[PDB]
């Protein structure tokens, strides 16, 4: 069962095949499958308590002692220090679900664990694991087709954001920001709709800037249709607020020019020294006057500048900020509608950005100042500024808002939704059940195991809500069978009705399909592994 | 590195090594740069002998730091996290977080930190 | 032995000779073959190997598994070497070679234990292998019509057969059609570097796509990149090998001026050099600019102001594929950017694939290259998908070279075994036993298939032997129905070269192993 | 059963009921035997020794 082969020859002579073979272990056959299945079951059972509105958070501590309180399954699995290879496969599955969809990173783990748990008892009865994988693939295809059948379309137009707000609220319900639920959903929807290519094209998340500052309250989080900069005006005596600002974006430091090539300027006489001093002074005055000529009310640089330029900028009533980062320079240029100018001689009036208000923001007794640029004409970049009572809820709000943005992006890509709360899982399990009866006997066990594994999500939701899992799930399934209504789910919030149509529990069809597909493929890959050769 | 007990020299016109330590020679050889285990960098004027200004911005001790390609009055990448300062303002103008040692790329637009960050994009490039 | 005050060889030298040494060699070869036994057939299984660094590799490919094992037995390394040889020359059959070699050695082990001279066994192997290769060339089915539809169908069937043992066997028809489409667009040399393999995490297997063009990931865009439009409808592409940055004119260059006017002139001259390069690029009419060397922020903003697209630090092979697809030329100088050296594609677009941004060059009508974008839920998932697609690609390329096929599922080997047994029954008798052992050894692959499928190997083998003896050439193991079937009519097709190379390499390995009688191991130097 | 949300006391009582029913079924399938019937004794002994 371990250590591999060890015979030392049938003649007594040394028998060495693999380098350092006496310190290596090996698993063969069904024992490897059982070990992998129980490892995946442990991971899935750890994750399953953080599913749904009543799910509980996990407190992750890294090797440096930093504490992360989170409900995001992908984050939990990423920060979990695992050594078993199947656990690493579960972590990679969560990361893949996060990358492709951004929501449902916990459902995939629970579904895969349930699938492997059913496959275990299927293997115990003498079925080849490849046959189990084939049955799982067939059932997954049936479930995906049924999901497409029962899918419903929503309007993505900006004139009516109610379905989008409902979907964002459904995504945010399980997170800690459900206190500010509607505000958070509204700002997520507005942020995604503001920065997007309307012709069902992609959403560039680099245009969405998410910043979090401690202090204030979580309800103080707001969406700014501009840029939040973590800088302030260079000279302390310049005005702290500019209105109707004509903004000049520059990537050249306000310093005398220097060639990139190795250069030596030789001063050979007193006249040369005087000429050099005059050249320096005139260069400073000339760059300041060139900036002032275009009519700019405010100048933003990237590489900082020295005292002479600072005092000339203050003297000419030109507020300015230095050392603005490259991404922030790009965001400011996009939002204000102005071009990026590489040197003063190329600065004109038409390249000036326009902002209705540029202000400096204080944050209480903290000495920290941050710049805000807003009231742009047609700002194509937004900033989500998150406040909270501690940094940990700020990080959690950041990842929850990222989940909401990803969900609205998925709705942008495809506008078909399926009602959650376990209704989709129950309907898919039923459809797999009918499709199994028509199928010949041998694949029936695999299909019914797939259906039972699909049934874990409503049972997990019921258990997290304190309700009896089996009884509630059976009652809801019977109600779904009786009247043709695939929108009946688990009343996690105890609103009094099991219809997710009225409860507005809405999920993207793409997310459900991707969950089912990824879980099935990972389960097949794990089922096909029969040897481990750890050192 | 400690210089000899008396430098064993007689009127070399450069025996004024100073280095009172009450480090790295900056390119404009008029200032000296000291970082201690407390995590705070110090600027001293070698001529006057006065502490120009400090750089309290590193929670962890600054094991290594590197200078600008030239005098440049700025840059000062310091590796505790990689932080870039400006002596014209005394603030962490640019910070990075993703330290064995930090070496500044001679081109001026990047720096390598120790088993590479780009200053024009605030992101790792290599 | 005796102390021998001054010993002959260095102290610590280990020597083994005689029958026990060769028997131990055979046992080591058996041990190596046991490590890949369960990876053969549609019912095969994957293996997980963890190295010292803790990185796990999951593979169904025999050559990869053998390479990962740190084999140190000198006789056992021959199996790994022949697996590598089979992978290099053919690309498929890396498990069959090792199984055949080990089975040959196992079958001849009883004769070795009786004191039979190794040269007789070597001659018997050589004769049997020559006869088997001649029989394969004789009975291989080929079509002398050069029909495009028939050729494409044959290529697709060969790809499906090569793919119906991997984790992507469920989508084997889809992936085989993709592979055949990719291979048919290579021009004359079928260079593997002309087929790009991109792996993007997330998404299902069916989400993977083949780009009739070139696609690569976004490469560290500078500031001002987001103002560049991300879609063009008839762009002209300027493939360059040029650093579009403000930089020193040369490494050893030095400027010596003694006037502020000359200082300003030098600064403006550097700026004018950069702007002249950019203007020469712009006047060429190109809308998409790809460079092998970095493109700076100044150039990025310059191109953004002109509604152009720039992408620096593009990998060299991606630029080569872009040249082969769009149809331009990589320019190290921008002085002559004529229309001849400019690429052209119908649609260029930047989209998001699973959290990563990719640049797509689609609509190329004269493309001679491809790009696979593989989607999967794990790193090793995508790696093993790539390995399976590589196996299929080698199979399709070899089929392009020569469209000669034989039925799989062990049918060809059962036919060869019957032929060799019939031949051996008509020779004096010292070689008869060895050739019969060779023929019996050829039955390992159908037996291994039945064992992996959980079948009854003895009954299936008896039925196959009876069917081949009483008439029928392409009857092999039917995995789905747990019986035997005409694998040629079931489209279980393999190129004849796969089995030819497998038999040749296995016979050579067996002869080399048998030919050795003594092993000497000098003591390690600098053990540290 | 426990994972479905069943208290491990309903399971015990249900198992007791199932055991009683199974005892009834096994008694139903049983056949009377007399010690004079040597063939049945030999068959029982051979069945016992079959697995050894
Ligand atoms: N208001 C609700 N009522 C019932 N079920 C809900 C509600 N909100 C979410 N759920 C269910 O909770 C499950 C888990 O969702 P969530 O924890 O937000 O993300 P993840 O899918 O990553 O765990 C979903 O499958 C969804 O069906
Ligand atoms: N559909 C099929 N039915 C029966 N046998 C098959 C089928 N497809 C492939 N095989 C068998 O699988 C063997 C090759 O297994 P595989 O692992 O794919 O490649 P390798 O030869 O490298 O092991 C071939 O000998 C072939 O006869
Ligand atoms: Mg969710
Ligand atoms: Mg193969």
């Amino acid at each position: 069962a371990s250590m591999g082969t060890l015979a030392f020859d049938e003649y007594g002579r040394p028998f060495l095949i693999i380098k350092d073979q006496d310190r290596k272990s090996r698993l063969m056959g069904l024992e490897a499958l059982k070990s992998h299945i129980m490892a995946a079951k442990a991971v899935a059972n750890t994750m399953r308590t953080s599913l749904g509105p009543n799910g509980l958070d996990k407190m992750m501590v890294d090797k440096d002692g930093d504490v992360t309180v989170t409900n995001d399954g992908a984050t939990i699995l990423s920060m979990m220090d695992v050594d078993h290879q199947i656990a690493k496969l579960m972590v990679e599955l969560s990361k893949s679900q996060d990358d492709e969809i951004g929501d449902g990173t916990t459902g995939v783990v629970v579904l895969a664990g349930a699938l492997l748990e059913e496959a275990e008892q299927l293997l115990d009865r003498g079925i080849h694991p490849i046959r189990i994988a084939d049955g799982y693939e067939q059932a997954a295809r049936v479930a995906i087709e049924h999901l497409d059948k029962i899918s419903d379309s929503v309007l993505v137009d900006i004139k009516d954001t109610e379905p989008l707000i409902q979907t964002a609220k459904t995504t945010l319900g399980s997170k800690v920001v459900n206190s500010c639920h509607r505000q958070m959903a509204e700002i997520a929807v507005n942020a995604v709709l503001t920065v997007a290519d309307m012709e069902r094209r992609d959403v560039d998340f680099e245009l969405i800037k998410v910043e979090g500052k401690v202090g204030g309250r979580l309800e103080d989080t707001k969406l700014i249709k501009g840029v939040i900069v973590d800088k302030d005006f260079s000279h302390p005596q310049m005005p702290k607020k500019v209105e109707d600002a004509k903004i000049a974006i520059l990537t050249c430091p306000f310093e005398p020019p220097k060639p990139k090539t190795k250069h030596k300027l030789d001063v050979t006489s007193v006249e040369d020294y005087k000429a050099l001093q005059k050249y320096e002074k005139e260069k400073f005055e000339e760059m300041i006057q060139q900036i002032k000529e275009t009519g700019a009310n405010l100048a933003i640089c990237q590489w900082g500048f020295d005292d002479e330029a600072n005092h000339l900028l203050l003297q000419n009533n030109l507020p300015a900020v230095r050392w603005v980062g490259g991404p922030e320079i790009e965001l400011i240029a996009i939002a204000t509608g102005g071009r990026i100018v590489p040197r003063f001689s190329e600065l004109t009036a038409e390249k000036l950005g326009f902002a209705g208000l540029v202000q400096e923001i204080s944050f209480g007794t903290t000495k920290d100042k941050m710049l805000v640029i807003e009231q742009c004409k047609n700002s194509r970049a937004v900033t989500i500024f998150i406040r909270g009572g501690n940094k940990m809820i700020i990080e959690e709000a950041k990842r929850s808002l990222h989940d909401a943005l990803c969900v609205i992006r998925n709705l942008i890509r495809d506008n078909r939704v399926v009602y959650g709360g376990g209704a989709a899982e129950i309907s898919c399990a039923l459809a797999v059940s009918q499709e199994a009866d028509k199928c010949p006997t041998l694949e029936q066990y695999a299909m019914r195991a797939f259906a039972d594994a699909l049934e874990v999500i409503p049972m997990a939701l019921s258990e997290n809500s304190g309700m009896n899992p089996i009884q509630t799930m059976t009652e809801v399934r019977a109600r779904q069978v009786k009247e043709m209504n695939p929108a009946l789910g688990i009343d996690c919030l105890h609103k009094g009705t099991n219809d997710m149509k009225q409860q507005h529990v809405i999920e993207t069809l793409i997310g459900k399909k991707q969950q089912i597909s990824l879980a099935t493929q990972m389960v097949r890959m794990i089922l096909k592994i029969d040897d481990i050769r750890k050192p | 590195s400690v210089y000899p007990l008396t430098f064993d020299k007689n009127e070399n016109m450069a025996a004024k090594k100073k280095s009172v330590a009450m480090c790295s020679f900056t390119n404009s050889d008029m200032q000296i740069l000291t970082a201690s285990g407390d995590g705070t960098c110090a600027l001293w004027d070698v001529e006057s002998g006065q502490l120009l200004q400090s750089f309290h911005g590193h929670g962890a001790d600054v094991l290594c730091l590197d200078l600008a390609p030239s005098e440049t009055g700025n840059t000062f990448v310091s590796g505790g996290k990689a932080m870039v300062w400006d002596m014209r303002s005394g603030q962490c103008v640019q910070a990075f977080e993703t330290i064995n040692s930090v070496r500044y790329y001679p081109s001026g637009d990047a720096f390598a930190s120790g088993a590479l960050y780009d200053l024009r994009a605030d992101r790792e490039v290599a | 032995m005796m102390p021998t005050p001054v010993i002959l060889l260095k102290e610590g030298t280990d020597s083994s000779q005689g029958i026990p040494q060769l028997v131990s060699n055979i046992s080591a070869c058996q041990v190596i073959a046991e490590a890949v036994r369960t990876t053969l057939g549609p019912r095969g299984m994957d293996k997980l190997i963890v190295d010292g660094r803790g990185k796990a590799t999951i593979s169904n490919d025999g050559a990869t598994i053998l390479k990962l094992l740190d084999v140190v037995h000198p006789a056992a390394k021959t199996l790994v070497d022949i697996a590598k040889s089979q992978d290099a020359e053919v690309g498929d059959g890396t498990t069959s070679v090792t199984l055949l070699a080990a089975e040959f050695l196992k079958q001849v082990k009883p004769y070795v234990e009786e004191g039979l001279h190794p040269q007789i066994i070597i001659r018997a192997f050589r004769t049997a292998t020559q006869l088997a290769v001649n029989k394969i060339k004789e009975i291989a089915v080929t079509v002398k019509k050069a029909d495009k539809v028939e050729q494409r169908k044959l290529l697709e069937k060969c790809a499906m057969t090569a793919l119906s043992s991997k984790l992507i066997s469920q989508q084997k028809a889809f992936f085989a059609k993709m592979v055949v489409d990719a291979v048919m667009m290579l021009d004359d040399l079928l260079q593997l570097k002309m087929i790009g393999i991109k792996k993007v995490q997330g998404g299902a297997l069916e989400d993977s796509q083949l780009v009739a063009g070139v696609a690569f990931k976004k490469t560290f865009s500078y500031a001002g990149f987001e103002m560049q439009p991300k879609k063009y409808h008839n762009p002209k592409i300027a493939l360059l090998n040029v650093e579009l940055e403000l930089k020193a004119e040369k490494d050893n260059a030095e400027i010596r001026v003694h006037t502020v006017e000359d200082y300003q002139a030098i600064v403006d001259a550097e700026w004018n050099i950069l702007y002249d390069k950019l203007e020469k690029i712009h006047h060429s009419g190109a809308k998409v600019v790809l460079s092998k060397l970095p493109i700076g922020d100044v150039a990025t903003q310059y191109f953004a102001d002109r509604d152009m697209f720039c992408a620096g630090r593009v990998p060299e092979e991606d630029l080569k594929r872009t040249m082969m697809a769009c149809g331009g030329s990589i320019q190290t100088s921008v002085n002559a950017l004529s229309a001849d050296v400019l690429g052209r594609c119908q649609v260029f677009e930047e989209t998001q694939i699973g959290g990563e941004r990719y640049n797509f060059f689609t609509g190329c009508p004269k493309a001679k290259t491809c790009t696979f974008i593989l989607r999967g839920g794990a790193e090793q998932f995508m790696e093993e998908t790539e390995r399976s697609l590589h196996d299929a690609i080698m199979i399709v390329r070899r089929a392009i070279k020569n469209d000669s096929v034989v039925a799989g599922g062990g049918a060809i080997e059962m036919e060869l075994s019957k032929y060799l047994r019939d031949y051996s029954r008509t020779i004096p008798g010292k070689q008869q036993l060895l050739i019969g052992a060779y023929a019996k050894a050829l039955e390992i692959i159908p037996r291994q298939l039945c064992d992996n499928a959980g079948f009854d190997a003895t009954n299936i083998l008896n039925k196959l032997r009876a069917r081949h003896a009483q008439g029928g050439t392409w009857y092999g193991v039917d995995i789905n129905n747990e019986d035997i079937a005409d694998n040629f009519e079931a489209f279980v097709w393999e190129p004849a070269m796969v089995r030819i190379n497998a038999l040749t390499a296995a016979s050579e390995a067996a002869c080399l192993i048998v030919s050795v009688d003594e092993t000497i191991k000098n003591p390690r130097s600098t053990v540290d | 059963l426990l994972q479905k949300g069943i208290h491990p006391t309903i399971i015990s009582e249900s198992f007791q009921k199932a055991l009683e029913k199974g005892i009834e079924i096994l008694t139903d399938m049983s056949r009377p035997v007399e010690l004079s019937d040597r063939e049945t004794l030999l068959n029982s002994a051979t069945t016992s020794l079959n697995s050894k």
